[PDB]
RNA sequence: CACGUCCCUCUCCAAACGAGAGAACAUGCAUGGGCUGGCAUGAGCGCGUGGGGCCCCGAGGCGCUGAACCUUGAGGCCUCAUGCUGGGACU
RNA sequence: GGUAUCGUGAGGGUAGUACGAGGUACUCCCAUGCCGUGCCUCUGGUUUCUGGAGUUUGUCGAACGGCAAGUGCUCCGACGCUAUCGCACGGUGGUUAGCCAGUCCCAAGACCAGAUGCCCA
RNA sequence: GUGGAAAUGCGGCCAGGUGACCAAUCAAUCCUCCCACGGUGAGCUUUCUUUUCACCAUAAUCCACUUGGGCCUUUCGAGUUGUUCGGAACGGGGGCUCAAGAUUGAAAAAUGCAGUUGUGAGUUCUAUUAAAGCAAAAACCUGGGG
RNA sequence: AACGUGUCGCGAUGGAUGACUUGGCUUCCUAUUUCGUUGAAGAACGCAGCAAAGUGCGAUAAGUGGUAUCAAUUGCAGAUUACCGAAUCUUUGAACGCAAACGGCGCAUGGGAGAAAUCCCCGUGCAUGCCAUAUUUCUCAGUGUCG
RNA sequence: CGGCUCUUCCUAACCUAGCGGCUAAGGGUUGGAUUGUUCACCCACUGACAGGGAACGUGAGCUGGGUUUAGACCGUCGUGAGACAG
RNA sequence: GGGUAAACGGCAAGGUAGCCAAAUGCCUCGUCUUCCAAUUAGAGACGCGCAUGAAUGGAUUAAUGAGAUUCCCUCUGUCCCGAGUUACUAUCUAGCGAAACGACAGUCAAGGGAACGGACUUGAAGGGCUAAGCGGGGAAAGAAGACCCUGUUGAGUUUGACUCCAGUCUG
RNA sequence: ACUGCAGACCGUACUCAUCACCGCAUCAGGUCCCCAAGCAUACAAUGCUCUGGUACAUAGAGAAAGGUACACUCAGGGAAGUCGGCAAAAUAGAUGCGUAAGUUCGCAAGAAGCAUUGGCUCUGAGGGCAACAACUCAGAACUGCUUACGGCGGGGAAUCCAACUGUAUAAU
RNA sequence: UGGUUGGCGUAGCAAAGAUCUAACGGAACGUUGGAUACUGGAGCGGGGAAGGAUUUCGUGCCAACGGCACUCGUACACGAGUUGUUCGGAUACUGAGCACAACGUUACACCGUUUUUAGGAAAAGGGGCAACAGAGAACCUGGGAUUAUAUUCCAAAAAGAAAUUGCAUG
RNA sequence: ACUCGGGUGGAGGCCUGUAGCGAUGCUGACGUGCAAAUCGCUCGCAUGAUUUGGGUAUCGGAGCGAAAGACUCAUCGAACCACCU
């Protein structure tokens, strides 16, 4: 059993990944290996972390996957992790207290 | 000159040329055999047959592998290779230490052994003060006896 | 190895067919032709070498129009009402 | 390979279908010149670099 | 056409090829045998590291076994034994 | 006139050399070196008798037998070829060491009426 | 819109993300290979050979649902083959979630094949030098706000 | 003898020569003589009953139409020649809707087929610059000038 | 250029031969260290280690060490590029 | 007029530290020592250095080097001194089938001669045709000598050659 | 959710190489990518093998000299050869020992240098998961050698130069 | 410039190990069987890029060519052959880059910037191009489907099973 | 005071050596060749200043060069084409 390219490219670049198979034909047959990507991440800046309710869904597929799927129910659910989001509720909260305090 | 039907029956019975057999004796029945659909009936027809793969015997190689397990085939003029080529010093380690991590991880679960001597000991086990998995085995028998005394 | 061993060194093209003059002269890197002198409008045209200008001029072609309006100026541009 | 603008296949085409022997009756033509197809080409000779 | 030479064929003291030497129904060729040599104890069956449950597995060893094989072929010997046996060219 | 055989030998080539020891200061000895001409009994070298054996990996299901490794490799190895690495041999006469002749080598375009055998339709 | 104490589950503009970027290694599957077993076919068969060889296949798509990581919660050790880590939360119990994966099944035995699983190995894919730090962008996604 | 040499006779190889010449060269002349955004020249691809090239032509494709002319064309088959007004003139090309090793892709307009609209084909327009014009006098911009 | 290789010829003869310096070209005239060499000088042998010619014998025989083009280095010369039979 | 040499360079200054017959030393194979039976070699010293020497860098350097060089051990056909075997060639055949070169040819000795003849003079040979070698000669072929010289010929480079032209700066 | 219709353009053969490209050629040269078995082995070295492919490289006969070789062997000597150890030979794997000067302390170093190594029948060691899996190392007897594949460093002492790896006159 | 020549049936056609056999074919090298080797998975293997562009395939042919021969050929002649909603490409990314426009410069645009002293929106920074190895990218197998194509062909039990885009439909 | 064992780890324009990239030697073969630069063995680098496809940029009084006047389509101390000629 040696393999060959199906698809017309035929190079082993990183978006060309490939999958021997043996098929019910009890052939051995090379088949595109998905292009993975990683999911949705919190922003760079952030410390770049991969999100908890969010699937690493290729866009290819993400737009037609549910909403939830690709977020939490959360605000800036999609976008940040849950305490990155209670960063902000106590950096709002306490920020605003200590400005309404300095009218004083 | 049944070239064609050569080529025709190679390619379905899904094999090469060179195991296909042409009858000798019936060339001329093979030799009107235009189609595939032809030479299909041919090869039922048993004018066209597929010969067996020629052999490519273990049976040397197994009664060898016999013989090396009971250690035959093994000494200084067998080897081509260094002992670390013939057997990566990082691949025993690593099995050694596995070893010794799990097994300090198995007395660590069942408690035979106190969670603060898991550190006496798999800190010692990466400094191989333990050559195996019975003398740390043991160690942790006499590491621990030295406890029950007290 | 300057010779024929470097000769399968060279693997590529330098010019394609010209959209225009249709010679292989169209550089295919810097997109001009190296005959016509395209995609530039005037068409590449040296007096050092009038062998080529007259390769090309007109009459070189079918002239296919140039026929109909010939013979109408040789006609008074005589016409049907 | 594969690839080809199919300006240059219809060219080849063009070139293929042009490489042709010259019809026999054409030669039984009255003050007829032509023999043999001077333009005939093989690929293995002249080449139709496109 | 005579005598004969030559070719084909066979042999080799000859030999790049020609030439040479020979043969020419001849132990000539062929196998076989005997011999002279070579190697070095064949295949096959029938003491032993230990091992496995009296036998089996066991490298090696022993015995038959100076055996087995090879020995004229770019061309050892023996007639020892059997086997097989002219055409063309030229004058 | 063929064919064949034995010879002739004009002409041409041409070679032996050195050292030492003995013996008695010539003769006479005896070895060797070199050269030369061979030869292969012996001795060495050489093996594609891949002869016989051993042996390694691959392989033939295995033993046997092989086989592949461009002769797999190691040992022995006849025939043969060959070595001053073996061995044999290297001669005279006449003239002025030379030189010539001979021995030695090719020898009739040296055209041999030398001989000879056979047949000469 | 909505469940959940939580991790989170289900149902114009603006900012962020995917795109998106590393040798190796480790691990899983993949694959190939080997072995064991079992079947089936073939072959060897002077002798020997419960034997040698071949084959024993499982596509995308979908549906139900172990390893590595992140996190929630609750009440000196932890850790790797390895240069770590911990009150800025380690470990333990329960949970969440991602990424692979397994198995259940649909496909799908009406196919393949020809007259079986499992087990081992390899392969596969998913730090260092650095005065070197190792593309962009559409598409798309999610959000904040409306 | 042989080879080789040489003469001659034939023959082959060769292609001179001579004759030929619908070609060239040179000179001279004539005129209602001078392309193109109304798409030129060039390039491409095509079109014949057998047609590769050349020529002719352009999906109306070795031609349509007008005219004259006549009985052919002619390899075979099958039932023209000459000129010029009407047209036809595919992809391109200044090439111009945007591109272009893409027979790609538009926007707008009308058509078509079609179809359970989406798709699909088609025509026409759609480059830039500049001049003119807005003839029922377009819409505007300027802390330009004023009012 | 040299060597190597091979042959050959000469003699104002080194050895050998015959004489008593002369005749004598017959046959022979070594192996090495240094250096491309020739040459020289050395070591050893030798009966001796003579001198020469043959297109300074011999490159479609070789070798290519010398000479040796382009590369490069050094010294000297040159303002420099560059020169040097260094 | 001043400054500058890790500007060009020198050794105005007079070669310092160093290092050498060195890839740099003519003389020269220097001299001494060491290596060998023997050494124009080498190494090590020495330094009247033709003509060493300091970022035109000096010296010294472990590691590195298909760098130069000397020697050593091992090793061997390098050699003494060649022999044998192989396989492919060559050789002979069937098929196929060039090229270079080609005035004409083609045995020598002497001679003379454009001063080293295959043609001439005088001698000496030589029947013809072959096959395989061979490499002496054919001053064999190769290319209008890359050397050298010439030409009121080139080109490249240089420059404080002549003539200039940009650039630069100044007015 | 479903269903219905529709899903247009061009590429698509073959080649990818000691005959399909470039090299005037079916030219021993060159030319990117992917898949890539078994055994020995450390191995993508090397040898060999199943599969897949080949059997195309003009052939024949025989075995002059001289050659070419990705062919060997050579007594005794051992570099005397030569300009020069050129070329050849030689070393060689693994294990255990042992390893000098000099040094920038990294090295030098595989320094150098001895040594053991086959076969066979055994032994020992080294793990997993619960309440069977490797295959290396080690040792031991017995026994064998013709020292018997492939593959695999020759070493040392010094001087010159350049520090090093690198680059670089394609074709002296 | 053409032709011809001697050399010459010569030099050679010696790199990569190799063929043998029978049967058949044929007018006389192929075909098949067997034997034998070779390649030896960095292959005289199976697919692609570039390049080539019909070499593909079948039948025939072997005049010429395949440096020997051919009955065979990548040669010759004739007839065939390449099938896609999903592969690749474009539609539809950006990149090193390029350059239209404008503007500027130039005796001259065939130059330069690449935004334009610049009013670039037609319903804050003009337009475009530039990767068949980058980004993007909805499809899989089975076939008894070919002489030659298949992730392209298959037919109502689509062998079948999907995913996907547009519109529309309940 | 921070040293001596032992392991671990996998560093390096590190070493041996494939592939690949070269190309030292034989001054080997060939040298009217297979080849207008090749063949053989040997050899050098082979984790890096590496090799390599595609694309792209820079050229003729110019380009580009770890610099040889090297290379710039068999052409280079000034490519090639045409022209003056
Ligand atoms: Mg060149
Ligand atoms: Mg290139
Ligand atoms: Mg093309
Ligand atoms: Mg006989
Ligand atoms: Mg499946
Ligand atoms: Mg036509
Ligand atoms: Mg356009
Ligand atoms: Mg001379
Ligand atoms: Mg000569
Ligand atoms: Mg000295
Ligand atoms: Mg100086
Ligand atoms: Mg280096
Ligand atoms: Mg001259
Ligand atoms: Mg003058
Ligand atoms: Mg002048
Ligand atoms: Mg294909
Ligand atoms: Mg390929
Ligand atoms: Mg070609
Ligand atoms: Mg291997
Ligand atoms: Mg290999
Ligand atoms: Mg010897
Ligand atoms: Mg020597
Ligand atoms: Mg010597
Ligand atoms: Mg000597
Ligand atoms: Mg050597
Ligand atoms: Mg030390
Ligand atoms: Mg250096
Ligand atoms: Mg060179
Ligand atoms: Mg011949
Ligand atoms: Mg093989
Ligand atoms: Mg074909
Ligand atoms: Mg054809
Ligand atoms: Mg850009
Ligand atoms: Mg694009
Ligand atoms: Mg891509
Ligand atoms: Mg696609
Ligand atoms: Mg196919
Ligand atoms: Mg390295
Ligand atoms: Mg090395
Ligand atoms: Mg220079
Ligand atoms: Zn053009």
């Amino acid at each position: 059993p040696r393999v060959q390219y199906r698809r017309r490219m035929h190079y082993a670049t990183r978006g060309n990944r490939m999958k021997l198979v043996r098929t019910p034909g009890n052939r051995l047959v090379m088949q595109k290996r998905v292009k993975r990507s990683q999911g949705p991440h919190t922003p760079w800046v952030l410390g770049h972390k991969r999100l908890a309710g969010t699937k690493a869904l290729r866009h290819t597929e993400a737009r037609l996957a549910s909403r939830h799927e690709k977020s939490t129910s959360r605000p800036y659910g999609g976008v940040l992790s849950h305490e990155q989001v209670r960063d902000r509720i106590v950096r709002a909260f306490l920020i605003e207290e200590q400005r309404i305090v300095k009218r004083a | 000159s049944l070239k064609l039907q050569a080529r025709l029956a190679a390619d379905i019975l899904r094999c090469g040329r060179h195991r296909v057999w042409l009858d000798p004796n019936e060339a001329s029945e093979i030799s009107n055999a235009n189609s595939r659909k032809s030479v299909r009936k041919l090869i039922k027809d048993g004018l066209i047959i597929r010969k067996p793969v020629k052999v490519h015997s273990r049976s040397r190689w197994r009664h060898m592998k016999e013989a090396k397990s009971m250690g035959r085939h093994e000494g200084a003029g067998r080897r081509e290779g260094t002992r670390e080529a013939r057997m990566p010093s990082k691949e025993l380690w690593m099995r050694r230490l596995r070893i010794l991590r799990r097994l300090l991880r198995k007395y660590r679960e069942e408690k035979k052994i106190d969670r603060h001597i898991y550190r006496e000991l798999y800190v010692k086990a990466k400094g191989n003060v333990f050559r195996n998995k019975r003398n740390l085995m043991e160690h942790i028998h006499k590491v621990k006896n030295e406890k029950k005394k007290e | 190895t300057k010779g024929t061993t470097s000769m399968g060194q060279r693997h590529g093209r330098t010019h394609i067919l010209c959209r225009r003059c249709g010679r292989n002269a169209y550089h295919v890197q810097w997109e001009r032709c190296a005959a016509c002198a395209y995609p530039r409008a005037s068409r590449r045209r040296y007096n050092w070498s009038v062998k080529a200008i007259k390769r090309r001029r007109t009459g070189t072609g079918r002239m296919r129009y140039l026929k109909e309006v010939n013979r109408r100026i040789k006609n008074h541009f005589k016409t049907s009402l | 390979g594969r690839f080809k603008p199919l300006a240059i296949k219809k060219k080849y085409a063009k070139k293929l279908k042009q490489n042709r022997p010259v019809p026999y009756w054409i030669r039984l033509r009255t003050g007829n010149r032509i023999k043999w197809n001077e333009k005939r080409r093989h690929w293995r000779r002249t080449k139709l670099h496109y």
